[PDB]
């Protein structure tokens, strides 16, 4: 079980702070990744990371301006997003244990998804 | 810090091991201005560098944080590298395309 | 920047002249964690040098921000050196104490 | 001829741009420096700058959270004060051509300063 909170409603240039809390099962020794889905869109990948915390992805179109980091005590994933576009506008999911490579939409588990709409 | 480098380029040549009795994961990072440097990346632990050997490409863009060290070596019995190790230092692939 | 390096320590070994046809002032700044490395800074320019050169002391500390460099050299016919020359890079004395 | 200006009255935490205008003779080819003196003490260095902008100093008590740059165009010297505290309450002085060391109060030119006090 993991729980996305932190979306929101928010301006052009906004910031946001969002937050996935994981259970011990999903969360121990696993990489915990972000991705989004747009209206209109398949969902596409934002950010992972390692279980160490070292090993980040980073999607392309984010880079730079989103922070992905976890907190492996409160076994929390967060996702710092700055300088949010319109194209930015999508149900954000959270996701565990990855059952190939970071980057592609095949995990075991996934939350339930949290909106983050920039006007 | 007292010694920070970030690197922005494309990786090569991944390989693993044991430097002393420290698993790394080594890469070689190339940063091209426009002057193409080849720089030596050591990922150290046992799990960091487990995961970057595993998910880590060759080809793929990355950025990293880390520390310059130099290990004098030519003398017994990668002189300068970029020391990776959490928390201080991180690798992060940038992936797109399509 | 693709490469970008930030170092702050004591400065040792000022001297200066030409690698090439380029003036350079190199210095040797020791960075120190608690972990000892000897970095080698070179400052490019015939005006920079001049200003590096004559007023940074031998013990001063300094932040200097550069470039990560990798001249093979060991082969006609300093490997690793961080190059310097502004707007790129810079050198800040920091004083202070008495 | 140079003129201070940016100063003005603040509260901790804030910030302020002081700017120096330099006249040719004063400022081409030359090193260009910030001075201040609080109350009821001799006046201190701050920051120095070459003529290239290569080469800086920073006196340690306003190092990291204080920037000086030069523009060779606008024949201007700017000191961008981060983080401001009580204690950074002075007048500032620039300065320019030293006769010695860029940390020491001997330049052949003097501004004739600009408040900064700090609530």
């Amino acid at each position: 079980q993991l729980q996305e909170s932190g979306g929101g409603l928010v301006q052009a240039g906004g910031s946001l702070t969002l937050s996935c809390a994981a259970s011990g099962r999903t969360f121990s020794n696993n990489a915990m990744g972000w991705f989004r889905q747009a209206p209109g869109k398949e969902r596409e990948f934002v950010a992972a990371i390692s279980w160490t915390g070292g090993l980040l992805f980073y999607a392309d179109s984010v880079n730079g301006r989103f922070t992905i980091s976890r907190d492996n005590a409160k076994r929390t994933v967060t996702l710092q997003m700055n300088s949010l576009k319109p194209e930015d506008t999508a149900v954000y999911y959270c996701a565990a244990r990855p059952q190939g490579d970071y980057v592609t939409a095949h995990y075991d588990y996934w939350g339930q998804g949290t909106q983050v709409t920039v006007s | 810090s007292v010694n920070s480098v970030t690197l922005v380029g494309v990786v090569h040549d991944i390989q693993s091991g044991f430097v002393y009795e420290d698993a790394v994961t080594q890469f070689t990072l190339t940063t091209t201005s426009i002057e193409k440097d080849h720089h030596t990346i050591r990922c150290f632990g046992e799990l960091f560098s487990a995961e970057v050997k595993q998910k880590v490409k060759e080809g793929n863009v990355v950025c990293v944080n880390g520390r310059l060290r130099l290990s004098p070596q030519l003398e017994p019995s990668y002189f300068p590298y970029i020391q990776v190790q959490p928390p201080h230092g991180q690798v992060a692939v940038i992936h797109g395309d399509r």
